[PDB]
């Protein structure tokens, strides 16, 4: 069949499905990547959590939370609990631009987790609030 | 009684081909440098163009060959150039051989 | 309040999260979000926008022109028809 | 004072204007299908006239009618409606791999 | 002058829907408009979830009332739109078809060069 890069659409019914589930119940592994931390929790579909994690979390501290190794550490610890309780097939939700935008989710693959489909989320305002003065360095 | 310049003008046939776009004309191969093919149209510029990869031993000196013409001349105005930037060289397409 | 998972949603073909996750990145880098975000980071005064964004209409408009040039000449980069002379 | 001299005319071989895809025609905020073709699938984000190759006007109008439906509830914002995924294409953008 | 207005309802049932159109076209007639003609664009879901009067619609009737209206009623309508509780959404616009299409020629191009200077 030909591939599609767009997301199946919610309330049309589609071929594609998961574990016999489809896409509308796939838990949603949403991750923030901050630039002093990263964190990773995973919910159902009916906005249950099931598994989080954070390089806080995981024992490092300070500077070494922004490193891309914690934030791998994090998606392994994530995808461990989250797999302990039956998740199997994930929607990535991943917003901000730290470092572990995308160790993340290596840890969520190197936990054992499917990752069908990445969405970014990252907050961005439409002229919104007045953000903080450059740093006069 | 002898032709005037503007008769002459009128009735040339470069005159009568209007716009050179997309016209067909019958040129002439009067050069070969390797692959590329200088082709002489009755036009004030030649054009260069490259040797087909079918048949291009075929195209020498002298071979009459169909092109399809683009622009008598090539020129382009660039930023702060106070004339037109001209390659000396016409723009067409070789269609292949002309047999009689 | 839009519905969630259409936009910036890329699915991953054949657990190809890598080549999913490249997409998604080029698609918002030609939306220019990213730079949107880089640039939102912090706040940049309205004489530094204004001067930064005359500043790349006139690289743009230069580079075009350039472009354009450098191609018209490369028609002439062939090699010599009259060596010798 | 000859007939051969040339005579003062337009230009007659004068190609027309490549007139743009939508002049001539009625854009309106109603037509959310039409407004949708001009926006970037996976963000909403309009697209510019160098992608879109409107004229000024139309572009201006296309804009403006977009914002509108997408103030008065006829079209989303941050996504292209998914039921006019599949309209042709007339955007000059390719976004995958 | 001519207006449009654009009114997206909650979805009801059709003789709740018959209702509120009727008092809402009473509202612009007992205002002085003159309703040239009253349009369905059927029922669906928002682009967006609307909140109004401590309610959360996803789904909802579109409809447009075309009409003749003085100006300083258009406002007084606004108001009433406002104060109704079965109108998800509503928006008066100046109506498009009294926007003439004045015709372009096509597009003139212009040398890139000048956009350095001008
Ligand atoms: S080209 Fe004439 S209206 Fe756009």
């Amino acid at each position: 069949t030909k591939f599609s890069i767009y997301p199946p659409i919610p309330g049309e019914e589609s071929s594609l499905r998961w574990a016999g589930k489809k896409f509308e119940e796939i838990p949603i592994a949403h991750i923030k990547a901050s630039h002093n931390n990263t964190q990773i929790q995973v919910v159902s579909a009916s906005n249950e959590p099931l598994a989080f994690a954070s390089c806080g979390t995981e024992g490092f501290r300070n500077a070494k939370k922004g490193t891309g190794i914690a934030a791998q550490t994090a998606g392994i610890a994530a995808a461990a609990r989250a797999k302990q309780k039956g998740v199997i097939h994930i929607r990535v939700v991943v917003k901000g631009l730290g470092p572990g935008r995308l160790s993340a989710m290596h840890g969520l693959i190197m936990g054992g987790l499917e990752v069908i489909s990445i969405t970014d989320n990252t907050p961005i305002p439409h002229n919104g609030c007045r953000p903080r003065k450059a740093r006069k360095l | 009684n002898v032709e005037s310049f503007a008769s002459m003008l009128r009735h040339s046939p470069l005159t009568q081909m209007g716009p050179a776009k997309d016209k067909l004309v019958i040129g002439r191969i009067f050069h070969i440098v390797e692959n590329d093919l200088y082709i002489d149209f009755g036009g004030k510029f030649h054009c260069v163009c490259r040797r087909p990869e079918v048949d291009g031993e075929k195209y020498q000196k002298g071979t009459r060959v169909r092109l399809r013409l683009l622009d008598l001349e090539l020129t382009s105005r660039f930023l702060g150039a106070t004339t037109d930037t001209t390659v000396l060289e016409a723009n067409a397409v070789l269609l292949g051989i002309q047999e009689s | 309040k839009h519905l969630k998972f259409i936009a910036r949603t890329v699915m991953v073909q054949e657990g190809n999260v890598e080549s999913a996750y490249r997409t998604l990145n080029r698609i918002l880098t030609m939306d220019g979000l990213i730079e949107d975000i880089k640039h939102r980071r912090y706040y940049e005064k309205p004489c530094r926008r204004r001067q930064r964004e005359s500043y790349e209409r006139c690289r743009r408009i230069y580079n075009m022109e350039m472009a354009r040039k450098i191609n018209f000449l490369m028609r002439k980069n062939r090699a010599d028809p009259w060596q010798g002379c | 004072s000859n007939e051969d001299l040339p005579i003062s005319m337009e230009n007659p071989y004068k190609e027309p204007l490549k007139k743009c895809i939508l002049c001539g025609k009625h854009v309106d905020y109603k037509n959310v299908q039409l407004l949708s073709q001009f926006v970037s699938p996976f963000t909403g984000c309009i697209y510019g006239r160098h992608i879109t190759g409107l004229c000024g006007k139309k572009q201006k109008e296309i804009t403006k009618a977009i914002k509108r439906a997408q103030i008065m509830g006829f079209m989303p914002v941050t996504y292209k409606d998914p039921a006019y995924l599949k309209d042709p294409k007339v955007c000059n953008i390719r976004y995958r791999e | 002058p001519r207006y449009e207005l654009a009114l997206i309802l909650k979805a009801m049932q059709r003789p709740e829907t018959a209702a509120t159109l009727k008092r809402t076209i009473e509202a612009l007639m007992d205002r002085g408009a003159i309703v040239r003609d009253l349009e369905n664009l059927g029922e669906r879901a928002l682009p967006y979830r609307i909140s109004a009067h401590s309610q959360q619609h996803n789904r909802g009737g579109y409809f447009l009332v075309d009409f003749y209206a003085p100006t300083a009623a258009v406002e007084s309508m606004v108001e009433h739109l406002s104060r109704d509780i079965d109108v998800i959404r509503g928006n008066i616009v100046k109506h498009p078809l009294t926007q003439e299409l004045k015709e372009c020629e096509g597009i003139v191009p212009v040398p890139l060069a000048e956009k350095l200077y001008s």
